[PDB]
């Protein structure tokens, strides 16, 4: 039953106007019933049991679309499919792999404290094996540690683990963090570090990246005369400020008499 | 994933929102708060297909939160839905709550004698008014005058001396009781001549019970107007007594001139 | 419940009272 | 008032930090860093 | 009377906080 | 005569705290509830250390006039379960001392967890004690008359919870039982207010622990106020598990201070298996941090037996040995699991780097690249600049690294004598001990 949905899943989705199709049947499941609004009704369940195998092949698709809010949608529901106690829920092979790519989308969009909040999600799945699930937490070692340094490790640690559009994600996600440093011409080449940024020690490709809106990012002075960094440095002047501030605390003392 | 549900832009997903909202406000109170932004703007949405349960879950939004003006902004939003929950144990506080804003908001209305009162919201007052005829139904006089003089008006007032209909304390001495503890002579005085008028309503007007009026409202005519009624009915017995009454209670001046209007 | 419990909150003013007597022991 | 809730979950201290520092390290015994300095 | 009892106790609490004013400006004026 | 005479003790200790308590109850507001019920609950805390006699004393405790030292010889002239937790209600209603009802329908209850049956029968005191948290719904709610039962059954509501606690322990959890507490929440919105919410709040994270982050997170937006802390160990509670909330979300450097603050407030002897667990949090986020912190300082014994790994990770952290602490990480992995911080030595694995540096900063001003190579044993000069970069982190001495001859300058602050340079340095900290002054205003208000 409820055909289409599922009817697609040979053909996944060569064509995005299916996965809009597939959309509007979804909406039309949501018409049939709630994602999950109470627990009871396990057979209604397994029928969101199906609805969970097409939204995880769905957010596939939103991955092959590069699909960014529908994504986060999609993502948002299939950790709610998970959400629910759903005890007759199956193992999936789909689930386990998506919950990694959810963990590398989480790098993607910086969420940190999230990446690591993922790594909790899935204790059991970390202990050793999930190799799926063990390339985002490498390549979490490898982020504290400076995604920089390991990147090219990170790039060829697996050709497809399933992980193809992500890894294209993650070339995305490249961390230029190490920016602020001393560069072109007081540094002139940061190609050692092998971030694809700084990669390459002068070519165009390099200069794209790294005369980026005239610098990199482009806000702040031109790294090739930059000093160093902001270098605000600080002053003594402040007494006076300080001064200020002596009088809302000594008064204070004095108003508690 | 309420949030991803709001994030489709569907009017059966709107419902569908809400309605889970609903289901697990508790379970999930930073969802709503994350989400509070969106959904204030599909709260006082027309084209939102249920702006007033939108409002609903406004309120669970809420629900961990103590404020109550904002419960009074999710009652106009709600309308009928507010005023649907009569009962419901958190909401009931909170429509209570609401009835606290509503008494300060009317207490700052009868405070202006010059007009101009700034509107109750409707809403709002109809929830009032209707828990206020659950205390008419209940049939204590005392939770009938519970709003009576917290909304200061004269209306609701006469309302709350009806109460259940059984009328024996409240049609006597209650405006006695009612005068100690009155805060603003300008309201009590309001307040003191209906209670007679409803006094003079009863086949027989207490002399005690209107003699509130002949001392504390101390009009001259209205004493003369019921001392002319007991020499037209003759109980110069009933005359006697409330004319010393008058004498020893109240000090001349009015006295002087009901004396006149007695003359002549 | 509205003019039932606001009471009870009313209740929860006293202690001010105790604060008075500690003052009035001051005072003297 | 105790707690519980989380059983689920010098004479032979004092130096203990110190012997820690080079519990690993004092391999030469001193007399060894001595020969390291004659060697030097 | 749970209406009039609320009034009551708010008017205590009302004169209390009345009165208490008056203790520690006379013993403001004792210090001096 | 030796069993009946730890019976006839309880019962008399039990009559002292019925009559303190009534009495209290009886006459004035706020000093009539919990003035002594604390110690009550402390006194009732020992009568549970101290041990179906106790029921039998339960058994019509009031009827109508006051007939307490005849009902305790009716006690005795009995000696001369599930029946008995409503026996008393069934028998005669108390026709009064409301509160004391509550307190009544509170010590079966005590014996009841006491037997620790782990069945329907522990279950069955959970019902009896949700008909005693109908009472205690309804001591506001219904009744119009002071909160006693607020004041001071809340607290008796609050050792019902951990009952409930403990059954859900037995089972998995009630989330219910929570959104009641949800319901009393709303009651603490109310004229009166309680912190018993956030011990189960703290409960409720621990059930979805790594499952879920979002209850810690919805837990930090709960936040609200109760500042006055007046059980304090409710507070250390309180501490234990929000800087639990932020070790996990990597405010390592919040959560330490957040642990100590914790470890001070431990009045309970924590004696095996408890203070160990709050020590355990410290030593790891401090660990985390990069600071070594030797064990000598505290090492309670219980926290040694638990400490067998940590101390020998401690000393791994110390060694450059990657093969030593991966011995200990697969030996000691046990017991760290339990404890529930084994994802922190996890993450801790790739931060024995980072303690070499800090040692670096604090002995070296101005370090050479090259020897920090060889200090951290980094492969190559290169890596070992990118180790500086990673160095500078946040919260240390401006490296301020030349990138050529300079190498890892390393440059600490220079004019730190507390004088102009820290002028805000040195007066910051007297203004915090200087507002501690407060404690004269809150005792002296107290009178």
């Amino acid at each position: 039953m409820y055909e289409q949905l599922k009817g697609e899943w040979n053909r996944k989705s060569p064509n995005l106007s299916k996965c809009g199709e597939e959309l509007g049947r979804l909406k039309l499941v949501l018409l049939e019933l709630n994602f999950l609004p109470t627990t009871g009704t396990k057979l209604t369940k397994q029928q969101l049991i199906l609805a969970r195998d097409i939204l995880e092949i769905g957010a596939q698709w939103s991955i092959l679309r590069k699909d960014i809010p529908s994504f986060e949608r999609y993502m948002a529901q299939l950790k709610c499919y998970y959400f629910d106690y759903k005890e007759q829920l199956p193992e999936s092979a789909y689930m386990h792999q998506l919950l990694g790519l959810n963990l590398l989308f989480l790098l993607s969009q910086n969420r940190v404290a999230e990446f690591h909040t993922e790594l909790e999600r899935l204790p059991a799945k970390d202990i050793q094996t999930n190799v799926y699930i063990k390339h985002p937490v490498s390549l979490e070692q490898y982020l504290m540690e400076g995604s920089y340094n390991k990147v090219f490790l990170a790039k060829g640690n697996i050709p497809a683990e399933s992980y193809t559009f992500f890894i294209d994600i993650l070339l995305d996600t490249i961390r230029d963090e190490i920016a602020g440093c001393i560069e072109k011409a007081y540094e002139k080449i940061l190609f050692t570090e092998a971030t694809r940024i700084l990669f390459f020690n002068t070519p165009k490709k390099m200069t794209d990246y790294a005369k980026k809106r005239g610098w990199v990012l482009g806000p702040n002075n031109y790294y090739s005369f930059a000093s160093q960094q902001q270098k605000p440095e600080d002053t003594t002047i402040p007494s006076t400020e300080l001064a200020k501030q002596v009088i809302e605390y000594a008064r204070q003392l004095e108003m508690i008499v | 994933g309420i949030i991803s549900l709001l994030d489709e832009d569907e009017p059966q997903l709107k419902e569908f929102a809400l309605h889970k909202l609903n289901a697990v406000v508790n379970d999930f109170w930073a969802e709503i708060s994350e989400s509070v932004d969106k959904i204030e703007v599909l709260y006082e949405d027309e084209g939102f297909r249920s702006r007033q349960f939108a409002a609903l879950v406004a309120s669970k939004v809420f629900y961990h939160l103590g404020a109550f003006e904002e419960s009074l902004n999710y009652a106009l939003g709600a309308g009928d839905l507010f005023n649907v929950n009569d009962n419901s144990e958190y909401v009931e506080t909170i429509i209570a709550k609401c009835i606290d804003h509503y008494t300060k908001q009317c207490v700052e209305n009868a405070d202006l004698p010059e007009g101009e009162k700034k509107p109750i919201d409707q809403r709002l007052e109809g929830i009032v008014n209707k828990m206020f005829q659950r205390c008419l139904d209940d049939h204590k006089y005392k939770q009938a005058i519970g709003i009576a003089l917290e909304t200061r008006r004269l209306d609701v007032f006469e309302k709350t001396i009806l109460e259940s209909n059984d009328v024996p304390g409240m049609l006597a001495y209650s405006l006695k009781l009612c005068m100690s503890l009155m805060q603003n002579k300008q309201f009590r005085n309001k307040v003191l001549r209906v209670l007679v008028k409803i006094y003079m309503n009863l086949e027989k007007p207490d002399f005690i019970n209107v003699c509130q009026c002949l001392i504390f409202l101390d009009d001259p005519q209205a004493v003369s107007d019921i001392l002319e009624k007991l020499v037209k009915e003759d109980n110069l017995l009933m005359a006697y007594q409330i004319c010393f009454d008058l004498y020893e209670s109240a000090s001349q001046q009015f006295l002087s001139s009901v004396i006149q209007n007695l003359r002549t | 419940y509205l003019s039932k419990i606001e009471e009870l909150q009313l209740i929860v003013n006293d202690k001010s009272q105790n604060l008075r007597r500690l003052q009035a022991q001051r005072n003297e | 008032m105790s707690e519980k809730k989380q059983p689920v979950d010098e004479d032979n201290w004092d130096d203990d930090n110190v012997e820690d520092d080079f519990s690993n390290q004092l391999r030469a015994e001193l007399e060894k860093h001595g020969y390291k300095m004659e060697t030097s | 009377d749970l209406y009039s009892r609320y009034k009551k106790l708010q008017q205590e609490l009302e004169f209390l906080e009345v009165q208490e004013e008056y203790i520690k400006d006379e013993q403001k004026n004792l210090k001096k | 005569p030796p069993p009946p005479a730890p019976q006839d003790v309880e019962m008399k200790e039990e009559a002292a705290t019925g009559g303190g308590s009534t009495g209290e109850a009886d006459g004035k507001t706020a000093a009539a509830a919990a003035e002594h019920s604390q110690r009550e609950l402390d006194t009732v805390t020992l009568e549970d250390i101290k041990e179906g006699k106790e029921p039998r004393f339960v058994l019509r405790a009031l009827r109508m006039l006051p007939s307490t030292s005849r009902r305790l010889n009716h006690y005795v002239l009995y000696k001369a379960l599930l029946p008995f937790l409503e026996e008393p209600m069934d028998t005669e209603a108390d026709l009064q001392f409301r509160p004391r009802t509550g307190k009544a329908a509170s010590t079966p209850l005590l014996p009841e967890v006491e037997a620790y049956l782990q069945l329907l029968v522990v279950i069955f005191m959970m019902n009896s004690k949700r008909y005693k948290e109908a009472q205690k719904i309804s001591d506001d709610l219904m009744q119009k008359i002071s909160t006693q039962n607020r004041r001071a059954l809340d607290l008796v509501a609050a050792k019902c919870y951990y009952y409930h606690a403990r059954v859900y322990e037995f089972l998995d959890k009630l989330d219910v039982v929570r959104s009641f507490l949800h319901a009393r929440l709303r009651t603490a919105t109310l004229r009166h207010d309680a912190d018993g919410q956030a011990t189960l709040l703290n409960l409720l994270l621990r059930n979805y622990l790594h499952y879920s982050l979002y209850d810690q997170a919805e837990k930090l937006v709960s936040k609200s106020v109760f500042p006055e802390q007046a059980n304090n160990n409710e507070w250390a509670r309180y501490l234990y598990y929000t800087g639990r909330i932020k070790a996990i979300q990597l405010e390592y450097s919040e959560a330490r201070r957040t642990m100590t603050n914790a470890l001070r407030k431990a009045p309970q002897h924590t004696a095996v298996g408890f203070k160990q667990t709050v020590h355990k949090l410290l030593i790891v986020v401090e660990l985390l941090l990069g600071e070594i912190p030797d064990r000598l300082q505290f090492r309670q014994p219980s926290l040694k037996r638990s400490l067998m790994p940590y101390f020998l990770l401690t000393q791994a952290v110390r060694t450059g040995n990657l093969a030593k602490f991966n011995q200990v990480l697969d030996q000691f992995g046990e017991k760290f699991q339990a404890d529930g911080t084994y994802t922190l030595i996890i993450r801790l694995r790739h931060n024995v780097i980072k303690t070499g540096v800090r040692m670096i900063s604090l002995s070296y001003s101005r370090i050479s690249l090259a020897d920090i190579a060889q200090k951290l044993q980094l492969d190559s000069p290169e890596d070992a600049e990118f180790i500086v970069a990673k160095a500078i982190r946040d919260g240390v001495i401006e490296a301020s690294i030349n990138h050529e001859k300079g190498y890892v300058q390393s440059k600490e602050m220079i004019d730190i004598y507390s004088t102009r340079e820290p002028q805000l340095a040195f007066h910051q900290r007297i203004s915090f001990c200087l507002d501690i002054h407060n404690m004269s205003v809150k005792a002296m208000r107290f009178p």
